[PDB]
């Protein structure tokens, strides 16, 4: 089973410059090796056959190369349309193996979360449950960390993300930590906090509430 | 035109089995070979098998012989794949692909035609009404001149749902957070940031719509 | 090996480089089994010999142009299959030809049919491989398929003539032709035509390129002196008695198997050096060999240069064929099919001119000082090929 290896799963360029997008086989794939393209919600192209062709409808920026076992997808301008996934493919030995995949991102400049706390609300607390939601919105680089605080314990159980995808005006991220717990848990403790940390600052940003605040 | 038509989206229980349909339209069926791929959320896509329509000479993936068996259906042109004793590790998205030859010759050089994927999800939760509940800025604290409100819905169990606020009208900072999986239900949260003035004058109601169960909420946000 | 295998496969582009390399050996079969029959069917009979090397080569360079430029309008696909059409037919006209005339005939027929299997296949091969490297390595392997059949033809020839009949050697070749036309059509698609999608280069401008003249000279004058050679040799002029058997058998084995090495390892062995330097030294070693041709007291002394010649002589090719697509992807537009017409006329005028001009020239001044002339003129064009080294781009 030839092992084809993507390094890099998420690439950032801004529009009109040169991207290079790599991908490396095991053994010895002799120009079996297609590089395709799958735009956001769509069903994958291809763009490039037999690691150096190209195919009929594909523009001239893409240009495929192959040195050895290295294989690689140039893009000479890129543009607002080449933002999608591009993974490899081979077929020399018969179970077919294709990259993991590398995503196109746009660049900017660096933010900072809006980091807001909103304590469980009076419909949940009659149900039986309690939730802390925790919105950290607009910051760019997508890499983040979030920890809460019930009380200083660092409770680690029971914490949902959910990541928001690249946002198309403004080329920004945002991300959702939700916290739940029993009715009677929320009713023990008194301070609850919602921390980040992040690139574009050493301190952590913190959001804190009291119960009976 | 080529065209693999796919379904949108299959639900199976933890112990079954599902058929996967390819309806392949617009070309002579059965001189193309079709190709099976399968991809789970977040990581590579994984080969699962050929057929050749017209003798039904299947490969298979090593990982996969025990797994999907792929068959064809000459007269109404479709390919069906189909997969037994699901369970979870099993609920990725699977693609029907269609294997094209070079101009003038039989040899493969690439997959033209995509079919769009089919969701196959593994999960025993009946149907189930999600849970709307209205978070609201915490008690006093009157920080900046920018208020962000929004609302959370938990417990409904098949897939879609939409959230809107002021029935579509309010998207000047709208962020709807991917639906999250838990203890076999959904979770989905969205929110939307306002000036210091219109929040407590104008009323903000959030919409959650669910296709599968007939329930609309309207949820309005009201200060501490 | 399993018949099976063959249905549940992806096709991977080696049953093109197969079907090249098969046309190319049973072309070559057929042209080197009828050396055992010639002295049945006997001007001198030097001058009569010397028709039969060039009443196909004329033929298949006269030929060679118009499938060049036919393969742009209608594909390769068309003219390989007619190169099998017009061999089996070939065959069937020698198995069932009684004098000379027809034995001309069929050396004409199979001239057309041998000029468009090699320039649709040569021109295919490159195409496809469109990596240098890759391009370099089939190529090599294809011809390989020529000295396999040069090989190969005269000894199984000669076994089938002696042992059951005349009409054998060509009864049990025309079922590995109809072999061969099944696997193309199992490949291939000889049914439709597929123009191709650019307009390639003019004849007229390919051959004023500096770069396409040097790397056809090479070729044409690597076969110059083997050219020259074979049609007067002792063993033509003697009956098919008195141990002419064994003259006849094995007469072409040492220049068909140094070829079949040499080409063998120089189409792998060409990249890791310059194809230039291949050009280079495979061009002193035929001068070398052919100037040490003409000191033979007898018919064994023509063993060891006929070895290394050869050798030479795959070289070259194995250098040669590849730099014609790459020169003319780098300087012109990407259409192989008249920049390998070029590469065939340039191998064939060898064999169309030799008979005659090297007769006329030996009988004018001597054999000793037409080989000697040959050699010099190889040694002194080897040189040229240093300019192959970085030519310039568009
Ligand atoms: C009876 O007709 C012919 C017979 C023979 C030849 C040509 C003929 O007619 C054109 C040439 C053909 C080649 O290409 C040379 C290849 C070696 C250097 C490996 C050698 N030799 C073989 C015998």
């Amino acid at each position: 089973d030839i092992v084809m290896t993507q390094s890099q799963k998420f690439m950032s360029t801004s529009v009109g410059d040169r991207v290079s997008i790599t991908c490396k086989a095991s053994q010895n794939v002799g120009t079996d090796v297609s590089w395709y393209q799958q735009k956001p919600g769509k069903s994958p192209k291809p763009l490039i056959y037999w690691a150096s062709n190209r195919f009929t409808g594909v523009p001239d920026r893409f240009t495929g190369s192959r040195s050895g076992t290295d294989f690689t997808l140039t893009i000479s301008n890129v543009q607002s349309e080449d933002l999608a996934d591009y993974f490899c493919e081979q077929y020399s030995s018969y179970p077919l193996t294709f990259g993991a995949g590398t995503k196109l991102e746009l660049k900017r400049a660096d933010a900072a979360p809006t980091v807001s706390i909103f304590p469980p609300s009076s419909e949940q607390l009659t149900s039986g449950g309690a939730s802390v939601v925790c919105f950290l919105n607009n910051f760019y680089p997508k890499d983040i960390n979030v920890k809460w605080k019930i009380d200083g314990s660092e409770r680690q159980n029971g914490v949902l993300n959910s990541w928001t995808d690249q946002d198309s005006k403004d080329s920004t991220y945002s991300m959702s930590s939700t916290l739940t717990l029993t009715k009677d848990e929320y009713e023990r403790h008194n301070s609850y906090t919602c921390e980040a940390t992040h690139k574009t600052s050493t301190s952590p940003i913190v959001k804190s509430f009291n119960r009976n605040e | 035109e080529v065209k693999l038509q796919e379904s949108g989206a299959e639900l199976v229980k933890p112990g079954a089995s599902v058929k996967l349909s390819c309806k392949a339209s617009g070309y002579t069926f059965t001189s193309y070979w079709i190709d099976w791929v399968k991809q789970r959320p977040g990581q590579g896509l994984e080969w699962i098998g050929n057929i050749y329509p017209g003798n039904s000479s299947t490969n298979y993936n090593e990982k996969f012989k025990n797994k999907a068996t792929l068959t064809v259906d000459t007269s109404s042109s479709t390919a069906y794949m189909q997969l037994s004793s699901l369970t979870s590790d099993d609920s990725a998205v699977y693609y029907c692909a269609r294997e094209d030859y070079y101009d003038g010759t039989y040899v493969y050089y690439a997959m033209d035609f995509w079919g769009q994927g089919t969701s196959v999800t593994v999960s025993s939760a009946k149907t189930t009404a999600p849970s709307v509940y209205p978070l609201a800025p915490v008690c006093g604290d009157t920080s900046g001149s920018s208020v962000t409100l929004g609302c959370l819905v938990k417990g409904y169990f098949p897939e879609p749902v939409t959230l809107t606020w002021n029935s579509g009208s309010l998207s000047s900072g709208v962020h709807t957070f991917p639906a999250v999986l838990q203890s076999d239900l959904y979770t989905l949260s969205s929110s939307v940031t306002v000036t210091s003035s219109t929040w407590p004058s104008q009323s903000i109601t959030c919409n959650v719509a669910h296709p599968a169960s007939s329930t609309k909420v309207d949820k309005k946000i009201e200060p501490r | 090996a399993l018949v099976r295998w063959l249905q549940e496969s992806r096709r991977s582009r080696k049953l093109i480089l197969f079907i090249v390399f098969l046309a190319l050996l049973l072309d070559n079969m057929l042209l080197t089994v009828v050396v055992p029959i010639i002295p049945s069917y006997l001007l001198n009979e030097n001058v009569q010999v010397g028709l039969l090397f060039a009443s196909k080569a004329t033929v298949q360079l006269i030929t060679n142009p118009f499938i060049g430029l036919l393969t742009n309008r209608i594909g390769y696909p068309i003219p390989i299959f007619a190169g099998f059409c017009i061999m089996f037919v070939s065959t069937i006209m020698f198995a069932f030809s009684s004098s000379y005339a027809f034995l001309l005939i069929a050396r004409s027929l199979q001239g057309i049919g041998s000029s468009c299997s090699s320039v649709a296949g040569m021109g295919m091969l490159a195409s496809v491989y469109t990596d240098d490297e890759e391009r370099g390595n089939v190529m090599g392997i294809a011809l390989g398929g020529l000295a396999m059949g040069v090989l190969v033809g005269p000894p199984f020839g000669s076994v089938l003539y002696e042992f059951v009949g005349k009409t054998a050697p060509f009864l049990v070749l025309a079922a590995l032709v109809l072999l061969d036309g099944a696997i193309q059509l199992f490949v291939l698609q000889p049914s439709r035509v597929q123009p191709e999608s650019q307009k390639g280069t003019p004849l007229t401008t390919l051959l004023k390129d500096p770069y396409i003249l040097i790397a056809a000279g090479s070729i044409c004058f690597a076969n110059m002196g083997i050219a020259m050679l074979e049609p007067a040799l002792p063993i033509w002029m003697m009956e098919t008695m008195c141990s002419r058997k064994w003259q006849l058998g094995v007469a072409f084995l040492p220049a068909s198997i140094s070829y079949l090495i040499g080409t063998n390892i120089f189409g792998i062995l060409a990249h890791k050096m310059g194809r230039w330097l291949c050009a280079l030294l495979g061009m002193i070693i035929v001068g070398v060999s052919i100037l040490c041709i003409p000191f033979a007291k007898n018919i064994y002394g023509l063993i060891a240069p006929n070895f290394g010649v050869g050798f030479a002589i795959g070289m070259v090719d194995s250098s040669m064929m590849p730099i014609m697509g790459y020169l003319v992807d780098l300087r012109h537009v990407s259409v192989y099919g008249s920049v390998y017409a070029i590469a065939d006329v340039a191998f064939c005028m060898g064999y169309a001119i030799g008979p005659s001009a090297g007769g006329a020239i030996a009988k004018a001044i001597g054999f000793p000082w037409l080989m000697t002339i040959i050699g010099i003129i190889d040694i002194l064009f080897a040189p040229l090929c240093f300019f192959l080294r970085s030519p310039p781009a568009k």
